[PDB]
C-alpha cells in the first residue's frame, strides 16, 4: 500500500507527452485552445493512472 | 599517466533541499574508480563537461581558459585567481604558450598538498556553469579516497561555444559522461553518500530499489 | 492483558513494535 | 536621448521584481521566485545550504521555501481539506442531520 | 457528498530585492554636458530601472 499511494503520487509529475506535467505552466504559458489540448493530455494521463 | 578517481566529482545537481532521503538523477556526471590523468600542463579537449583538481597550498593556479580557438576570432572565456576570489572576463586575446605573461572585443565581466581543490567546468546549452570545493587531505600526491560533492558557484549567461581548456601541487583532469546516480541526504539539506548506478551489478541493484542496503535474494 | 499500559498484551506488544503525499 | 536595446545576452537591469507582504500562519496563494502554489506557510529550522532555493518531500512534493527579501526558511503545509460526510436517519422518520 | 477545503485567504508574491538606485541622476542633476555632434554616451548597466 505504500509503493501504490507513492506511485499514485509521483505520476503527478509525469508529463504523458504534455509540455510539463506543472499545471500552472500551461495555464500560464498558452492560450485557452492550445492550453486545452496540453491539459486534456495531463487529464489523460492522470486518469489512466 | 593516470590515478583512480574513487568516489570524487560528485555535485549539488539542482538547488533543492532535500532530508534524511535517497534521490536519484540522470546528468552529465564523473563516473565511480574512473582513470583521472595525473599531472604535476598542456591544453586539453573539454569533451561534454570537465572535472579539474588540484593538491593546493598558496593557490598556486592563476586561472583557466576555454573555447574553440582560445585564439582571437570569438570571445573565448577567460577566468583568473585573486587571493580568496575570482575575476571572469570573455576575450579574443590571441596569445602565445606563455598567456600569464601576455596577460579583446569583450561581451561579459564578472568579479567575485595541505589542501585539495575541486572543480567542475560545466556548458547546460541553456548557458555555462561552475562548481567547486576546498577540503584539507593528507600530503599524498595520489587523490584520497573519500566523499563530498561539489557546491555552485556561477552561472555565466555567455553562450561561448567550447571544445577546450588551458590553466594559467599535483593536478588531476577527467571528464563527466551521461550517467543516472543515487543521492543521500543527511538531516541538514546535505549530499553525505553516492552510487554511480552502472558501476557493477550490485550497485545497479542499490539504485534499482532506491537503497545502500540489499537484503539476500534475487533481484531483476 | 497487561492492566497497568492501550491495555494489550506482551506479545501483543511485540506484535505492534515489529511491524513498521496530501 | 535614452536608447533601448535587446540582444541575445541576459539582460542585467530589469528593475521588475514583482513582490508583496509575506504573511505566516493562514492559508495563502503564494508565488517564490517563479514557483507558484496555495497553503499554509509557515516559519522552519530547515537548514538549507546557501544555494538551496526550494524544499522537498519523501513523494517529491514541495514542503519548504527561501523567502528571496530575507534569510527565512519557511515551511509550506498544505491547505486544510479534507471530505464531508452527512451522517442521516432515514428520510421516512426524520429531516434532521450532522 | 463533497470535499472540504480552507480556501487562500489572500495572494503573496516574492522576488530578490531589487532595490538599487540605477545612475541616472549624475547626468539629469549635471551642469556639463557637450556639444550636439560631439555627444557622449555613458555605458550603463547592472542597476535597477
Amino acid at each position: 500500500n505504500a509503493q501504490a499511494l507513492n506511485t499514485l503520487v509521483k505520476q503527478l509529475s509525469s508529463n504523458f507527452g504534455a509540455i510539463s506535467s506543472v499545471l500552472n505552466d500551461i495555464l500560464s504559458r498558452l492560450d485557452p485552445p492550445e492550453a486545452e489540448v496540453q491539459i486534456d493530455r495531463l487529464i489523460t494521463g492522470r486518469l489512466q493512472s | 599517466a593516470y590515478t583512480n578517481s574513487f568516489t570524487r566529482g560528485v555535485y549539488y545537481p539542482d538547488k533543492v533541499f532535500r532530508s534524511s532521503v535517497l534521490h536519484s538523477t540522470q546528468d552529465l556526471f564523473l563516473p565511480f574508480f574512473s582513470n583521472v590523468t595525473w599531472f604535476h600542463n598542456p591544453v586539453l579537449p573539454f569533451n561534454d563537461g570537465v572535472y579539474f583538481a588540484s593538491t593546493e597550498k598558496s593557490n598556486i593556479i592563476r586561472g583557466w581558459i576555454f573555447g574553440t580557438t582560445l585564439d582571437s576570432k570569438t570571445q573565448s572565456l577567460l577566468i583568473v585567481n585573486n587571493a580568496t576570489n575570482v575575476v571572469i572576463k570573455v576575450c579574443e586575446f590571441q596569445f602565445c604558450n606563455d598567456p600569464f605573461l601576455g596577460v579583446n572585443n569583450c561581451t561579459f565581466e564578472y568579479v567575485s598538498f595541505k589542501n585539495l581543490r575541486e572543480f567542475v567546468f560545466k556548458n547546460i546549452d541553456g548557458y555555462f556553469k561552475i562548481y567547486s570545493k576546498h577540503t584539507p587531505i593528507n600530503l599524498v600526491r595520489g587523490l584520497p579516497q573519500g566523499f563530498s560533492a561539489l557546491e555552485p558557484l556561477v552561472d555565466l549567461p555567455i553562450g561561448i561555444n567550447i571544445t577546450r581548456f588551458q590553466t594559467l601541487a599535483a593536478y588531476y583532469v577527467g571528464y563527466l559522461q551521461p550517467r543516472t546516480f543515487l543521492l543521500k541526504y543527511n538531516e541538514n539539506g546535505t549530499i553525505t553518500d553516492a552510487v554511480d548506478c552502472a558501476l557493477d551489478p550490485l550497485s545497479e541493484t542499490k539504485c534499482t530499489l532506491k537503497t545502500f542496503t540489499v537484503e539476500k535474494g534475487i533481484y531483476q | 492483558p497487561d492492566p497497568s499500559k492501550s491495555k494489550r498484551s506482551f506479545i501483543e506488544d511485540l506484535l505492534f513494535n515489529k511491524v513498521t503525499k496530501f | 536621448v535614452l536608447s533601448f536595446e535587446l540582444l541575445h545576452a541576459p539582460a542585467t537591469v530589469c528593475g521588475p521584481k514583482k513582490s508583496t507582504n509575506l504573511v505566516k500562519n493562514k492559508c495563502v496563494n503564494f508565488n517564490f521566485n517563479g514557483l507558484t502554489g496555495t497553503g499554509v506557510l509557515t516559519e522552519s529550522n530547515k537548514k538549507f545550504l546557501p544555494f538551496q532555493q526550494f524544499g522537498r518531500d519523501i513523494a517529491d512534493t514541495t514542503d519548504a521555501v527561501r523567502d528571496p527579501q530575507t534569510l527565512e526558511i519557511l515551511d509550506i503545509t498544505p491547505c486544510s481539506f479534507g471530505g464531508v460526510s452527512v451522517i442521516t436517519p432515514g428520510t421516512n422518520t426524520s429531516n434532521q442531520v450532522a | 457528498t463533497s470535499n472540504f477545503r480552507v480556501q487562500p485567504t489572500e495572494s503573496i508574491v516574492r522576488f530578490p530585492n531589487i532595490t538599487n538606485l540605477c545612475p541616472f541622476g549624475e547626468v539629469f542633476n549635471a551642469t556639463r554636458f557637450a556639444s550636439v555632434y560631439a555627444w557622449n554616451r555613458k555605458r550603463i548597466s547592472n542597476c535597477v530601472a
